[PDB]
């Protein structure tokens, strides 16, 4: 035999059941199962069934406190991958699954884990306290794995593909703390999960490949490789995404962000093409039309032709409006090519065309302040040069490029634009909150600048990164696919990206925001070693993900 | 919910948070917004449950009359505007639900 | 119900041993037991007699379910059965033969499939027609990833398709339907991450949004409405890529800024008060851009309209820019101004409009006032590179550009009409500087801006590669499904896309437009059905 150290692929070790595994349990589950049909893929010879596969991995930390959630999975053909494989060409199942585990530690540590299965009807919380379940207590020392069963509990005939109803949900955590009498470096261990279908498992309906469903599949397909190290754009401008910056104590920008819903927060709809107006004043300082400034402002709903919101145009900007008086240019906000055009089926002025400033002042034409709220405001533009025609008519517009730059007197250093201090927030919307030790995430490209044309990324002095929120593939595949179901609310969907050096873990929540593991730093991770992407899955909020960097 | 201490001499209401002492029929019918809950977990008003104090920010003031000693103070602000509340901004935190009986001169109102 | 076994299929069970035991080999399973849709293709009243219209080789990927259970598995063994479903009428004739062909034989013009044992079609059965293909292997098994020698199944023309009845209809669709034999099974589990080399298809780039939804062109960032065609062929290569990993030309696909640094700047007039600006600089400076050196990242397509005095010019590409000077320069304040951008010849005497790319020469003549007016030799350019059309008046003159005012350069392939096949051109709504407000609605009909190409779609074919995703001669085929009515479209490997609409020009509006859907590689001989509601 065997001695101990080395394991069979159909080994599963040790058996450990808690309370749930009955025999009332599997002839009721086959018994009623047979109104989808004679069952599918039933056949106790096949490769595919009589092997663990691998499924997951996750670290054991020596600060971990007791009560903490290690790993979750509810009850799925999305456990084993060849379930997986098979689950899109059939419309059905029923049938519980066996999960092992192998701990890779010595035998000179301390500690232990627990696990359970929880009814379909109990929610999983901060308030579920897993050890008043029936459970099953796990060394660190041990060398054989261990093997837990979770069977088929449900008030149904069986599971739709599209709509399983209620499921259980198996729950490892900490039972007590990971002890390392040596002390030192190494602070924390490895755990494998492999996994294998019960001998109850099967399928029903035959169905089409690749058939559409009522529910929502992952959001894995969006976020690939030519994402981040190629094509790919702000929500804010068209420029190709260079690295990735963290932020301390959060922001909230809500001009063209998208929730795991399918909603929008507030208006401009997701596309870089211009910014038109019919209603809004004009007018100009000094007693002389030469040389001047032009003055436009309008209150926040006379945007009657925006489809999704009155309160402001399709593609304005949502920065404060800086204020500024004479002939030195603001430091830099948003600028834009813009002119000017009269109403009642007019043409554009032919004598004014230059570029504007955009924002949002309070108490226009008067002592003009920045605001960091939407809701009883008034959009404003005002040039920066000089121009040799003003125009003083109630009834006027804009028309300004939707691709825009930054306007700097120095720009030697400046500062990352926006600040989260800047970005100006629609009523109705929630916050990001660093939760753990993860911090809230913005995207850093290239813009150019208005005092310098080659912004290039190399020498003659530094570059300056404009930061937007979430790309723009990310936003088209939010703006139509609703994801109600496809990520419970508590958790993230978490990536893998690979560097030639190191790797790190990138999260995206309920709420549209990106998590990375970076802490208290604020230093530009640049993007340009990236070679692939691999998804991972749904990893709780608490946990901590990785930042190996070299 | 609804115990014999709520109803006997602990529970308040949610108007005036004051001692419930009896029932009152309305054999017409009325409507209640302002901090009142259904039974989905959800409000259409603009209070929070509790009973704190009310404070607002950008309203314009402004007093009748030339002389400046025992004069009646008037203060407004729209509705929409006020961006305090997480929940909404038609008036600010703990506004009463009543609408504004008007009067002008010593006369107390009713 | 009865399921057919192969002639070879206990030879063929037995040497499979090599790979292990059998995997999902259970004959009562329901993805196993019932035909399911394969593919679907054309027969014409113009096909000569031993003409080949369907081939197919054996492989799991003829069935969505055997497509399926093989990314989890290294190996396969077994045959596969077939069904032939004529649509049909009771008015026409013809009939055609289907025969197995052993490897080792060639499949082209000489092969006389009639002399095979086959199976006979007729052009108005209702019944289906069954052919069982086993599996003749000179292996044990076939592994995935390099299976070996494997029979074809080959469809041709017996007698050829009469009407007598006379005009309209002369095509029939034939569907072909799969389910494999009792005799298939597969070998060796592996891991479902491994191995991705799938048949790499250019199906996914074109979804149902593109076009009823998000989606711009290569001219303007602006929102896709309608299709028009264009009789005769044109000619585009700023952001056109075709399907290899290839381009000719300039400016990458994104809308971000065009910037350039050197380059000679002048102005008429011997006052320095209401001129307009002119910078010209010629082709083949543009040293900041890695790509091609003939122009800037961004520069416009089009050639130049020669216009003079305070009229603004008909068509062309204006946009909201300003000059900058060099040596770590700022822009000048007084100078931000609508620039008319092109491409002429014999700058600044005579600027006529010109073809091709070499020999030609940038510039940029201001359509509006400035009060300055600089003359100095080193100067660039910072235009915005979203823009729009200039118009005297309002109106609606016509789609701009024309195909003959395109500027291409030497090298580039031109789209030309097979058949009633006829290239289309994309279509986006656009605003002017002779009406700001151009809603879609009453008062006259609104400007059209032309592009080639579905921008989203350049993006997700830059990146891949699809050399043998098609096979040159054919088309990569939609069908467009509208309300009332319904369209085909075709996508070339040159980068192109037809339609059969024939000799005409008027335009199709996609607002009705439902869902699109992938056919697949069809011949460019068949025409594009253009079933539509008028």
């Amino acid at each position: 035999s065997v001695p101990g150290t080395t394991t069979d692929g159909m080994d599963p070790g040790v058996v450990a059941t808690t309370s749930v595994v009955t025999a009332e349990n599997s002839s009721a589950s086959v018994a009623t199962a047979g109104i989808g049909g004679p069952p599918q893929q039933v056949d106790q010879q096949e490769t595919w069934r009589t092997n663990f596969y691998y499924n997951d991995v996750f670290t054991w930390s020596v600060a971990d406190a007791p009560g903490s959630i290690l790993y979750t999975v509810q009850h799925s053909p999305q456990n084993n991958p060849f379930t997986a494989v098979l689950s899109q060409m059939y419309a059905g199942w029923a049938g519980g699954m066996q999960f092992r585990f192998i701990v890779a530690g010595s035998g000179v540590f301390g500690g232990r884990l627990v696990a359970a299965v929880i009814p379909p009807g109990i929610e999983i919380g901060p308030g579920l306290e897993v050890r008043q379940f029936p459970h099953v207590v796990i060394d660190a020392r041990s060398l054989e794995p261990v093997t837990i069963t979770m069977p088929d509990l449900r008030p149904n005939m069986y599971h739709p593909t599209g709509d399983p109803g209620l499921v259980p949900t198996l729950v490892l955590s900490v039972y007590n703390n990971l002890i390392n009498p040596f002390g030192g470096s190494t602070s924390a261990i490895q755990v494998t999960v492999e996994t294998r279908p019960s001998e109850d498992f099967e399928f029903v309906m035959i169905r089409a490949p690749s058939s559409k469903t009522v529910d929502s599949i992952s959001p894995a397909g969006l976020l690939t490789t030519p994402v981040l190290t190629g094509v790919g754009n702000d929500n804010r401008w068209n420029g190709q995404i260079v690295g990735l910056q963290p932020v301390p104590g959060g922001f909230s920008t809500c001009n063209r962000h998208w929730n795991l819903n399918g909603s929008t927060y507030g208006w401009s709809s997701p596309r870089f093409a211009d910014i038109d107006h019919r209603r809004g004043s004009a007018s100009y300082p000094g007693n002389n039309a030469t040389n001047v400034l032009q003055f436009w402002y309008a209150n926040a709903g006379s945007a009657i032709d925006n489809p999704i919101s009155q309160v402001a145009p399709d593609g304005f900007p949502d920065m404060s409006f800086v204020p500024f008086n004479g002939p030195g240019i603001p430091a830099a906000g948003w600028v834009g090519f813009g002119a000017i055009w009269n109403s009642n089926s007019g043409a554009p002025n032919v004598t004014t065309v230059q570029a504007y400033e955009l924002g949002f002042a309070t108490g226009a034409p008067g002592n003009l302040q920045p605001t960091t709220n939407t809701s009883g405001s008034q959009t404003v533009a005002k040039s920066i040069y000089a121009v040799v025609t003003g125009t003083a008519q109630n009834p006027a517009g804009l028309f300004v490029m939707a691709s825009g730059v930054i306007s700097t007197p120095s720009a030697n250093a400046i500062t990352y634009t926006p600040q989260p201090d800047r970005i100006v927030t629609t009523p109705g919307t929630p916050a990001a909150a660093p939760v753990g030790k993860n911090t809230p995430i913005m995207f850093a490209s290239v813009v150019r600048r208005t005092g310098d044309v080659n912004a290039t990324a190399g020498s003659a002095n530094g570059t300056q990164y404009g930061t937007g929120s979430q790309p723009l593939p990310v936003t088209i595949g939010l703006s139509l696919n609703n994801y109600s179901s496809a990520l419970m609310p508590g958790q993230f969907f978490v990536w893998q990206l690979t560097f030639a050096s190191g790797f790190m873990e990138i999260g995206l929540s309920v709420d549209g925001y990106f998590y990375a593991g970076t802490g208290a730093s604020t230093t530009l991770i640049d993007l340009t070693e990236l070679i692939d992407v691999r998804p991972v899955g749904p990893r709780p909020s608490k946990s901590t993900l990785v930042f190996n960097l070299g | 919910l609804l115990t014999t201490p709520v109803l006997t001499g602990v529970g308040n209401d949610n108007r005036w948070n004051g001692q419930i002492v009896g029932l009152q029929p309305v054999p017409g019918g009325f409507s209640t917004c302002n901090r009142h809950w259904n039974l989905n977990g959800s409000t259409y008003g603009w209070s929070s449950p509790r009973f704190a104090d009310i404070d607002h920010r950008r309203g314009s003031a402004s007093y009748p009359g030339n002389n400046a000693t025992n004069v009646l103070q008037f203060w407004y602000a729209n509705a929409g505007s006020a961006i305090d509340n997480p929940i909404s901004q038609v008036a600010p935190d703990g506004f009463p639900d009543m609408s504004f009986v008007p009067f002008n001169g010593p006369g107390i109102p009713a």
